[PDB]
């Protein structure tokens, strides 16, 4: 889906 | 205010010195920033600062200039125009950077009798314009910074021909703001007007401005003075009036970096 | 809160008046300018405003791309006696006039760069030879790194600097820079000196230019044709076009009224005239 | 990672709204959002250190 | 799969981000994330045996 | 090397350091294409004696 | 202590300066008073003083004098020594009153060959004998205040018979410790010796000592510094050594009242 | 994922 940094 | 308080009528108060009036048009907060000390988040040399607080924030008075039907203006450069003036001038020279606000306050009365109007611009980097069309940017340190006596402003452009021996000083047009720009809109800059019917004084608060939050004070003048007769001089039916224009101005909030010998300048 | 595309105020309704409230009545000695909207010295109705003031914020007002600079390059024949031109440009926003009077309104400003190069070419000789397409290194040197003394020397190698390699006919070239300034905005005008002259120094010692800072302020764009040398000449122009993004500006100035003469404030005699002859009582 | 905003619709054929992605790390290469704020003139047009009250006399 | 990281941004006009999607099987494929880590440099400046106090004699 | 810092010689004051070493990392210091060679080919006439 | 620390490893901050030493004989705090600004219950003058702080309150070092068999002894006052250094100077001439504290460091190495003893004293008002028996008291403002040059000590007082124009100087007599009074006894007052075999300095620091909270620095010296050789210098077999001998004095806690005009004295 | 303003 989507990783958040 | 019903116990008598007036716009009109004001007392400064900064270190040894007060300044009384009884015909102000209230004063200006330029940018509605008062001065203030460098903060933390914003200082950048490392080094403890000096900071003289009473010792150089109190009001200097510089020499009285008069205004006569024939002036065309005057100007001043800050911290130029105090170099010299007392202990505020040596943490000046002593140090490599430094930063101050002020409060300028520009005097003349007359009587009812009188009649004209000084318009009293603060102007953030106000650079002038050079006396040459040979060479551009060329006006010398030595006559860019006059100290208190200041410089004044002319109604004519007059081109430095001399190319052996090149005057190296500014021309500032009266009517281009010394810098090719209107004057009739030097009033988007913190300003008062002395209208002598009205009032016999303008007081200007200006803050440290600049692109840094310290910097040299003797490569760079933060602030320009400039007083130019918005309505002549006149009175009565005199053909020669003269009423005296007196400046007085006091640092504020001053602080210097980077302690080391005097700086000893080429003036003249 | 308020934005810059919000609706300004609404007029509101207002009646005949008889008071010691003196609105129209001011000073403008104490610098200040009077505050009014016309329901102060006349009567009007009520108006529901949809006007925005979106299109004079500081963003919008630059948001376009200026010209700043044209760059000249050649690719010549092999056998010529001058050398292949290549171009050196010490980038700056004042040698044209138009983006330096809108930044000029202001003293000091921060922003990103957008910088866009169109690129053209033509033949000069009336040949009947053919070239090849163009390939063409924009470099950009940074004060202190080695400027290019020729067409193709060591400094075009590129490993740090950094170059754009354009292919002709293809979409113009476009780069971002970061607010790069080495002060906390870049200054528009400097009311001041770079040295301090000393009496115990000799005064070519102490002199500098009145009003500069940096003398390289923000280094050089050097452009090249990367191909060799071929037998019909071929002449290009790279327009340089400087767009401000994310924008901030401080202390309001009049515009330049007067044209410009040089990176400072200077005027020459002759073109002091802006304003034009009308009569005090002519509509 | 989208930003979705709307647009001040103009001229018509609910609200309209437009979609952002940024590809790059560096806020530099970022476009212009162009949702700017206003603020009051007042530190041009009033200066003054004593608020002004326009219905009154400007000099008192 | 996409990968939202934030931009240190330096001039301004919240967190603004960024959006990344590799697109192939080699991680040698892969743009660099400048997503780096910074070291004490002591292996370095400070290479002794017995750890030193500054403001101690360096030789006792 | 001695580990020193100003406040350690001089009087200071408080500063809120905002600079960061984001450009000096390995990765940074090296993230530019740089020019390694320039390769040489043609191609001739088919009546070439080269 | 167990992680290396010394009495004779010392080092001093000031402002922008530092004194580093590897052979100091611990340090002497007189009265075992540390410099304070004036108490608000001990206050006198009432305006706002000025407190320079890092400006000031700072090592300045004066000019090196030197040490020979022949040498009879030195002696500096405190302000009138630091007179002419920067900041500190300018903020004495341009106020009637002032306070200050001193940290006083006296620099002398030679070697492990060499032998000698210095006595250094910080006497508070440090009155001089003159060097006429045909009037008291007759010291001159200049030849009482040396600035930074300091003066000397003779073994031998000899008058000033020149009854037209006097000489008006002191003749400090070494063992009457320039004052009639024993030079071994000079040790009630706060001292250091500098040793050479033991020690290569002396660190004395110094309140303000007067009979009044703050007080005129031009007219009036609060302390006195005096050097003598309590046993001569000798090296080796050689007949004429040398080595020599430098201040180095730091203001501390000095608060100034009473702002105006710069003094200007007659010091010649 | 999304923002939304
Ligand atoms: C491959 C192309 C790279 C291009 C890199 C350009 C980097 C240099 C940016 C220059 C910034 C110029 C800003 C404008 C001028 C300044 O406002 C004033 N002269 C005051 O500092
Ligand atoms: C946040 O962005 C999560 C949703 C991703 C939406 C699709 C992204 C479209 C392609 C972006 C490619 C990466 C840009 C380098
Ligand atoms: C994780 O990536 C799930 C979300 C997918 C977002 C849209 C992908 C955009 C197109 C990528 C194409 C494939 C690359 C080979």
């Amino acid at each position: 889906g989507s990783s958040s940094t | 205010e019903a116990c008598g308080y007036s716009d009109r009528v004001l007392q400064l108060t900064l270190g040894n010195s007060t300044i009384t009036t009884q015909e102000a048009a209230n004063s200006v907060v330029a940018y509605g920033r008062w001065p203030e000390y460098l903060r933390d988040s914003e200082a950048n040399p490392v080094d403890q600062p000096t900071e003289p607080d009473v010792a150089a924030c109190r009001f200097y008075t510089l020499d009285t200039v008069s205004w006569t039907k024939e002036s065309r203006g005057w100007w001043w450069k800050l911290p130029d125009a105090l170099r010299d003036m007392g202990l505020f001038g040596q943490n000046m020279y002593y140090h490599y950077l430094g930063r101050s606000g002020y409060t300028v306050h520009v005097q003349c009365n007359a009587s009812k009798f009188h009649q004209g109007a000084l318009g009293v611009f603060a102007v953030p980097e106000m650079c002038l314009a050079g006396d040459s069309n040979t060479t551009t940017m060329h006006t010398s340190y030595q006559n860019a910074n006059p100290g208190e006596k200041g410089g004044t402003f002319t109604g004519t452009f007059t081109p430095d021909n001399n190319q052996t021996s090149p005057a190296r000083r500014f021309c500032p047009v009266d009517y281009l703001l010394g810098n090719g720009t209107l004057l009739g809109n030097a009033f988007v800059f913190p300003h008062q007007i002395i209208n002598l019917r009205t009032n016999n004084c303008a007081t200007l608060v200006l803050p440290y401005v600049n692109s840094l939050s310290i910097d040299s004070m003797v490569k760079h003048n933060n602030w320009g003075i400039a007083i130019l007769p918005l309505a002549p001089l006149n009175f009565a039916s005199e053909s020669s009036p003269e009423i005296p224009i007196t400046l007085t101005i006091a640092p504020m909030c001053c602080e210097f970096n980077g302690l080391r010998n005097i700086t000893l300048p080429r003036l003249q | 809160a308020a934005t810059s595309r919000d609706a300004l105020p609404n007029t509101e309704a207002s009646g005949p008046t008889h008071s010691k409230e003196i609105p129209a009545l001011t000073a403008v000695e104490t610098g200040a300018t009077n505050p009014l909207v016309p329901s102060d010295t006349v009567q009007t109705r009520h108006v529901v405003q949809h006007r925005s003031r979106s299109e004079s914020s500081i963003e919008s007002f630059f948001a376009r791309g200026a010209c700043v600079t044209i760059m000249t390059v050649d690719n010549p024949a092999s056998t010529t006696n001058k050398d292949k031109l290549f171009a050196v440009w010490k980038i700056t926003y004042k040698d044209t006039v138009q983006l330096r009077r809108k930044l000029e309104f202001f003293t000091y400003s921060r922003f990103d760069m957008e910088l866009t190069f169109v690129v053209t070419a033509n033949f000069t000789e009336t040949n009947n030879g053919h070239a090849l397409n163009q390939v063409y290194q924009i470099m950009y040197i940074p004060p202190g790194a080695p400027v290019p003394e020729k067409w193709d020397d060591y400094t075009w190698q590129t490993s740090s600097n950094p170059s754009i390699f354009y292919t002709y006919g293809t979409a113009p070239a476009r780069i971002s820079v970061p607010y790069v300034g080495i002060s906390n905005a870049y200054s528009h005008f400097y009311d001041g000196f770079s040295k301090v002259p000393l009496k115990d120094q000799s005064a070519a010692l102490g002199d500098s230019l009145y009003g500069a800072a940096s003398l390289n302020d923000f280094g050089i764009l050097a452009v090249r044709v990367v191909n060799d040398h071929n037998p019909t000449k071929v002449t290009s122009k790279i327009r340089v076009y400087l767009k401000p993004k994310h924008i901030r500006v401080w202390c309001p100035r009049p515009p330049r009224a007067v044209a410009y003469y040089g990176p400072g404030v200077d005027y020459k005699d002759g073109t002091l005239t802006p304003l034009s002859t009308k009569d005090l009582t002519t509509y | 990672g989208a930003q979705v905003s709307s647009q001040k619709v103009g001229a018509h054929e609910s609200t309209i709204n437009y979609t952002t992605i940024n590809y790059y790390r560096d806020s530099a290469s970022n476009a212009a959002s162009k949702q700017d704020f206003s603020q009051d003139p007042s530190k041009f047009t009033e200066p003054i250190k004593d608020v002004l009250i326009k219905t009154a006399p400007m000099l008192n």
